[PDB]
Parts: C-alpha cells; structure tokens; sequence
C-alpha cells in the first residue's frame, strides 16, 4: 500500500520528460506522446537543505586501502559560479 | 613535501609540540609540567635581570639588593618575580610529584629516576639562592645545612671546612653559592630535557591508568592552548602574590643584616623546606636526622619498587586512595610543625607524624595493595 | 559469608563499574598481560577495545553512564584470567629452567 | 553588527593583524585612562597632585 | 578551460550521454543549454573571477570529511580547519 | 608513543563529530555543570575530607595544648 500511494504521489504532471536523441523525427516522437500519454491526468515539495559540515569516520583497520572524501558546500545548478 | 617533516629541527618539534599523540583523557593536574617549563625559563629570565645588578661579596650584598629594590627602575617588581617564583615553582613541582604518585606513573622506571635527580638539583639550587641576600635567615640557613654535611663521620668535617670556602661562612661561601645557584638551573633545563626525552619514548598516562594507545589526539592545538590557560591562570596567581601581599609567604627575619652573632629565635627555612627541617629536629641523633631526610628522598627513588597491585591508577582502589589523602594530610601536618617552635606537644606529634609518614609509604601501601589484590579473586 | 558482602560493595563503590567497565578491562599491562590481550579472540577483543574506547570518552566529558546500563555484579563474565593464568604458568615454568 | 566585521577583518590575514595592532593602541589609551581614573578614584584626598595643587 | 572544453564535448558525443543531457537539462534548468552558450560562459571566464570564487567558496568553510578504512593518521577535525585557511602559513 | 598509524587495532567503529562553528561555546554550563559539580563533590569529599578534618583538630588541640602550657604562670 506504501507503494502504491508513492506511485500515485509523485509521477505526474510536470516531473517527466519524455527525451529522444538520435535518428527519429520530432513529429512522430510528438505524436506518440499525444497518442499513450493521454490518460495520465497529472493534477508541493522543494525546501533548502542544510549543510552541516562535520566529520564522520569508520575505523576499521582490517582493510588494506584508505578512503577518504571531503566536501565544502557548492553553488547550485544556477550560477556562473558551477562554471 | 612538506617543510616540517623533512627538516631537522622541525622533526624535534613535530615529536613534540604538534603531532605528539597525547591522550584525550588527561585532567588538568597534566598541565604542571608546562607550568614547571614556563616558571623555569621565568626565573632564569628575571633572575638573569637580577644577576645584571648583584655585586656578590659579604660586605655589599645586602647593600646591591636594597640599591636594586629602590634605585633602579622596576628591581622591586623583578625580585618578587624572582622569589614567589621560586614559591610557586615549588608547589607546581609538589602538585607534579602528587600527580605521578597518584595516578601510578611510577611504573616509569627511568623517567621517574631522571624526575628525582632533578628534585635533588632543584632543592639545592633553590636553597643556594636562599642563601644568596645575605641576610640573617640566610646567614644561619648556610651554617646549619653546611654542618649538617659535616654530620657524617670519615667524610664531613673535611669536606665541609672545603666547601666553607674557610673556617666559617666568610666572602667566599657567598661567591660560590653565587656560582652554583647561577648555573645549576641549566642543568636543570638539560635533565628536563632527557626527562622528556624518556617520556616521548614510553607514552603519556591518563586518570584511567588503562593504555589509552586507541585514543591518542594531537598535542597541538588542543593541549597548547590548554597549556596557555594555564599559563595564564599561573601567572595570575603568581602576580596577585607579588603585586598584593608580598610578605604573605617571605620571612620577616631575613631583612636584617647578617650579624653573625645575634642567632635569632625563630629560625626556620623558606617555607617549602619546613618537613625537611621536621624530619630533622624530632629524632634526637644527628647521623639519624640526617640520614633519615636522605632516606626520605630515597624513598621516593624507592616507590616504583613496591607496585605489587594489578591495577595502574589509584581511581579504582579506594582503600589507597584513602590511605593516599592520610599520606598528603601527614605531609601538610609536617610542614605546619615544621614552620613552628619546637615544646612538648610540637616534640611528640612530630616525632609521630614522622613515624606516621614512613609507615604509611613502606608498610601501608602494600598492605593496601595486597588486601586490592585478595578482594577481587586475583 | 559476610566477606561476599564485603566483595560486592567494593564492587559497586569501586568506580569501574560506573564506567561501563568488566572485570578484566582495567588491567595493568606489562609483558605477560600483553601477552594475554594478543592471545584472545576476535569477538571479545573487538568488545574489548570498544569498551575502553568509551571508558576513555566518559572520562574526557567526566560524566558517569546512567542507571539502566551500569555492568553489574551477577553477570561478571570475567573471561581475561585463564591465558593470564596460563602466560604465568609458563613463564614460571621457563624461570625454573633457567634456575636448575 | 557581526556580519561586516567579518567580512571586513577576518577574511584576509593582514588585516587582521592591522586590527590586532590599530585595537592594541586603542585598549592602550582607553585602559590606561580608566586605570587612572579608578586608581584616583578611590584614593581621592590622600594623593600627591592634590598636595601639589595645595602649592 | 582547455579541459573543461574537451571535457565537456568528447562526453556530449554517441547518444546516451546526449540524451541523459537533455533529461538532466530539462529538469534542473528549464531548457538544455547548446554549447556555444558554454563557450561564451566559459569566454566570460578569467583568472580574477576563478580566484575570487574559489576565494568565495573553497577558503575558510566548514569541510564534511568522511573517511572509511585504517584511517588512524586522519587528522582531528581542528587540523583540517587550521589547515584550511592561510596566516600564508 | 611513536607517531600516528601503527598503535592499535580497531574493528568497526564509528565516530561522529561535529563542528566547533556549528555548535554553541558552552552548551547547558549552567543546567548540568551544577549537578555534574555536586556529583563529583559527593562521591569524593568522604576519602578526601575524613583526613583534613582530622589535620583541623590537631591544629586546633595543639594550639589549645600550648596555650595549657603557658597560660597559667
Ligand atoms: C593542599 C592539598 C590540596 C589538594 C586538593 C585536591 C583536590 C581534588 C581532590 C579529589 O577530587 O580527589 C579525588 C580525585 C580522584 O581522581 P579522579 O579520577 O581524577 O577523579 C574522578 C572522581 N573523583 O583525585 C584528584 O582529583 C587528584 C588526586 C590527588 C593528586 C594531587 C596530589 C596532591 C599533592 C600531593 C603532594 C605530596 C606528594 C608527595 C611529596 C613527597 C615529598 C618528599
Ligand atoms: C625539574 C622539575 C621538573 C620538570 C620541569 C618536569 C617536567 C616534566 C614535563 C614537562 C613532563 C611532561 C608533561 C607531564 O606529563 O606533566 C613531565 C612528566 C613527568 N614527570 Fe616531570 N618534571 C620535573 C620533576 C619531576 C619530578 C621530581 C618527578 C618525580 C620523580 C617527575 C616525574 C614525572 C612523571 C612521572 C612524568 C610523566 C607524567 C605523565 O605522563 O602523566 N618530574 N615532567
Ligand atoms: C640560572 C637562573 C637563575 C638566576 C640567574 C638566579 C639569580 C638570582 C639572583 C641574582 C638572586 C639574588 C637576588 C635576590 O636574592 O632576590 C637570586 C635569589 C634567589 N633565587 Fe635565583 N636565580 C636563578 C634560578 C633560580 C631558581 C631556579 C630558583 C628556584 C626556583 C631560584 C630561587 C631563588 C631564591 C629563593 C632566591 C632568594 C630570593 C630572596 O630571598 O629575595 N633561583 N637568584
């Protein structure tokens, strides 16, 4: 049931892209969407995050190899800044 | 790759001030050891400004610390530096000594050896620098320990008519007492060093006394700017004592000149010697007095040889620790008779706060220690 | 026998229960007791330097774990004293070889 | 109020140690002033440039 | 900006990455960005703005360090921080 | 005691720390440093105290006994 009320939540209206690369033609890739979509009937979420910044380490001295990431905060997907 | 762990003088510094692994446990009584390396290098500073403006001889000695306490600027506040210095020098290295005889850091053999040999050295500078004002304290001080060294039989009345400098305590008792005190502390700073040499071989310790090699941090920067609140905290107490009541803790009696023939009452040391002057006077046998304030030394060389418990620290044992609390009341209660004249009642409870003191280090630890190890099925 | 009575408040009042502390976690390490903390198994080794590890941090913070998990006296799975008793066994054993 | 200051004197190095020294002259005059103050404050009467007024 | 170029083209090339583009594109902007708008954002680029961002955003923050394995010889987290900003060390 | 890396041996542990510029200078100084202070007092004055107590009546008696001694004259 948990399932079902997530299907029937999130995948409507303006969230899907239907994308095509390659050797088609925009007519019919137009065309096909009007024709299987129809029916969907798509009809709240989005807050900013907090970035902490911290340190988390798992010692285990088992292992052969090291693995360490370190991360400061980046810009977003709208700047000139990401460049 | 980097300029600190490729440089020669920067590896000696990198093992010791910044990537020495310390534990992360130690409380703030692991904080005197700094306090005793700042307080060395303050009274070698401000007792070099002193020796810049001594005259050493019997005739203008007295006189060349009244010109420098009155004439010439800032002497007075550079003397009192000088002298609670050497006060607070003396309670930081108790406090140090408590610390490494509570928590069970006696297991360290050569660190705890090299540790009493520079006690020896420190007690004898500080008391060759007592001797140095040239007043009548310090006058009588000289004469009583020089013929406590001659107390002992086929090796002291030679030896002591040699380190006199003469027949009696004339200009040259004061010149070497000026040369010894002006350079044993150097000494001091070079044991120092070998003593943390042995202890930046073994490891540190912590209030547990269990093996803290899972949780090692940094010295640096947490323990220096611990070690810097410290510093700080010293040096308040320090300047409060010289810049309020600096009297609270000097003699009165040293402000005289030295007549040699006047020998005052209340003769008694700086107030850190006084349970080695109450050792002395409550047995009456000279070579007993004597030997025993040695064998009071030599048995702190002597303590690391009765660790018969299997725990390390004394947090854990409360019998100990309550035998440990009795220990260091005995000690405060042979200061206190110690700075006090010596009648019937001051005659008995030092003969017995004496007794009370070997007592409890050579027989009561180990007996402490052994009913530790029956009561846990050991 | 009274003198249990005597084991079980010391027990209790000697501090090592407080810091979620067994037995065998206080040990004073020279060479045979290192000799018995390298013979141990996995499980118990690994349980082992965790409760140290915590021993240590509630020492750095100087605050005493609560009521509900306090290592209690009944349940003593004292575990670290027979490789100790067989270390001294044969380290006694090689000293009186070398003695006759 | 806070946001300035860091954004000011404690981004760079150099600038923070211009403001170390620029506050240590500062706390030199207005320390020095109320030291003064407070110590012929409370020792009002019994002090030399009174005396010396007196003359 | 040389590997930012060939970067970005030798990956926008065959088909799944184009068309993993034009999903990732539509959904995080709004419209897929053509490339010669890439080349004039990456023209509007200098050695003043890099070093006034990477000022902006690298220098004197607060890192997330995550480490996993025998990492003994990671600093505490104060080293980090000392480490990251400069007094020109 | 030498350098970092070749100490221990440690199998899995987690350690968790936060930042010092995200979390206040002193957190409850004066909500659970009180009851921290008086539990540590509690369970520490009955092996200091028992002692000191003692070192006040010998200070005290030895005063009063010499005083005895020569306050009558
Ligand atoms: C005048 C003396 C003033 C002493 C003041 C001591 C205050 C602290 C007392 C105290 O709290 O003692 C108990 C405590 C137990 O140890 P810990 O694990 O740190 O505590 C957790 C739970 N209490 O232990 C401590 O906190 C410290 C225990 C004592 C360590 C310092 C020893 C004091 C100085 C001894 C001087 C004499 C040593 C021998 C010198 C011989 C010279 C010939
Ligand atoms: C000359 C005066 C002394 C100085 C300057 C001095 C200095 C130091 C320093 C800097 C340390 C390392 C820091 C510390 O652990 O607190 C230390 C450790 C130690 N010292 Fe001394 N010390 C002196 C006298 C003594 C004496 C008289 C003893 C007793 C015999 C002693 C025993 C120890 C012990 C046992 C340690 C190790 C403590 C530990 O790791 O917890 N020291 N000393
Ligand atoms: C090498 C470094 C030292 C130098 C150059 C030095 C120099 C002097 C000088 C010139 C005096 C005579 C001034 C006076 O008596 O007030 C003096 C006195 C004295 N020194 Fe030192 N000293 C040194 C180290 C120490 C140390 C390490 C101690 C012990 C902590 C110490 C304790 C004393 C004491 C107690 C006096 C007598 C102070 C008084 O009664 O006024 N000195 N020192």
């Amino acid at each position: 049931a948990d399932l079902t009320e997530y299907l029937s939540r999130h995948y409507k209206a303006p969230r899907m892209v239907l994308a095509a690369a390659g050797g088609l033609e925009h007519r019919q890739l137009l065309d096909l969407a009007q024709k299987h979509f129809s029916g969907l009937s798509g009809t709240p979420t989005l807050t900013p995050c907090r970035f902490t910044g911290s340190e988390i380490r798992h010692r285990e001295d088992g292992l052969p190899l090291a693995h360490v990431a370190i991360a400061v905060e980046g810009p977003g997907w709208a700047n000139p800044d990401n460049v | 790759i980097n300029i600190r762990k490729t440089h020669p003088l920067m590896k000696i510094v990198n093992n010791a001030f910044i990537d020495l692994p310390a534990p992360s446990n130690i409380s703030s009584w692991w904080n005197f050891g700094s306090l005793l390396g700042i307080c060395l290098i303050l009274q070698i500073l401000t007792g070099l400004f002193l020796a810049m403006h001594y005259t050493p001889d019997t005739t203008t000695a007295f006189s060349s610390v009244t010109h420098i306490c009155r004439d010439v600027n800032y002497g007075w506040i550079i003397r009192y530096m000088h002298a609670n210095g050497a006060s607070m020098f003396f309670i930081c290295l108790f406090m140090h000594v408590g610390r490494g005889l509570y928590y069970g850091s006696y297991t360290f053999l050569e660190t705890w050896n090299i540790g009493v040999i520079l006690l020896f050295a420190t007690m004898a500078t500080a008391f060759m620098g007592y001797v140095l004002p040239w007043g009548q304290m310090s006058f009588w001080g000289a004469t009583v320990i020089t013929n406590l060294l001659s107390a002992i039989p086929y090796i002291g009345t030679n030896l002591v008519e040699w380190i006199w400098g003469g027949f009696s305590v004339d200009k040259a008792t004061l010149t070497r007492f000026f040369a010894f005190h002006f350079i044993f502390p150097f000494i001091i700073a070079a044991l120092a060093m070998v003593h943390l040499l042995f202890l930046h071989e073994t490891g540190s310790n912590n209030p547990t006394g269990i093996p803290s090699d899972t949780d090692k941090i940094p010295f640096h920067p947490y323990y220096t700017i611990k070690d810097i609140l410290g510093a700080i905290l010293l040096i308040l107490i320090l300047m409060l004592l010289v810049l309020f009541t600096p009297d609270l803790l000097g003699d009165p009696d040293n402000y005289t000149p030295a007549n040699p023939l006047n020998t005052p009452p209340h003769i008694k040391p700086e107030w850190y010697f006084l349970f080695a002057y109450a050792i002395l006077r409550s047995i009456p046998n000279k070579l007993g007095g004597v030997l025993a304030l040695v064998l009071s030394i030599l048995v702190l060389v002597i303590m690391p040889l009765l660790h018969t418990s299997k725990q390390r620290s004394m947090m854990f044992r409360p019998i100990s620790q309550c035998m440990f609390w009795i220990l260091v009341a005995d000690l405060l209660t042979l200061t206190w008779i110690g700075g006090q004249p010596v009648e019937h009642p001051y005659i008995i409870i030092g003969q017995l706060a004496s007794i009370m003191y070997f007592l409890i280090i050579l027989v009561m630890m180990p007996v402490a220690s052994i009913i530790e190890n029956n009561l846990l099925k050991w | 026998k009274w003198l249990e009575g005597i084991r079980k408040w010391y027990y209790n009042a000697a501090g090592f229960n407080k810091l979620g502390l067994m037995r065998d976690d206080t040990i004073h390490e020279n060479d045979d007791v290192k000799e018995a903390i390298r013979r141990l198994p996995e499980n118990l080794y690994n349980d082992r330097v965790f409760r140290i590890k915590r021993a240590l941090d509630l020492s750095m913070r100087q605050q005493i774990l609560p009521k509900e998990q306090w290592t209690k006296y009944e349940e003593d799975k004292f575990y670290l004293e027979p490789y100790l008793k067989e270390v001294i066994r044969e380290r006694k054993e090689r000293e009186e070889w070398t003695k006759k | 109020l806070t946001a300035r200051l860091y954004s000011l004197l404690f981004r760079r190095t150099s600038t923070f140690a211009l403001t170390i020294v620029v506050g240590a002259l500062f706390f030199e005059r207005a320390f020095d002033q109320g030291a003064d103050a407070i110590y012929e404050h409370i020792n009002e009467g019994k002090l030399w440039k009174h005396i010396k007024h007196k003359y | 900006k040389n590997l930012l170029r060939n970067a970005l083209v030798s990956h926008l090339d065959g088909t799944t990455p184009v068309c993993e583009d034009i999903g990732r594109s539509l959904l995080t902007y709004g419209r897929r960005i053509p490339l010669a708008e890439w080349e004039s954002r990456i023209a509007e680029v200098d050695a003043r703005v890099v070093r006034e961002v990477c000022s902006k955003y690298f220098y004197d923050q607060c890192p997330a360090v995550a480490g996993f394995g025998p990492i003994e010889q990671l600093p505490d987290y104060n080293r980090i921080r000392s480490g990251m900003f400069w007094l020109r060390f | 005691g030498r350098q970092f890396g070749h100490l221990t041996r440690v199998r899995h542990v987690i350690t968790y720390s936060l930042s010092p510029f995200e979390q206040r200078a002193f957190p409850h100084y004066f909500s659970k440093g009180i009851p921290n202070v008086l539990r540590r007092t509690r369970a520490c004055i009955l092996r200091v105290a028992p002692p000191f107590v003692v070192f006040y009546l010998v200070y005290t008696w030895g005063t009063q006994e010499f005083e005895k001694s020569k306050r009558k004259n």
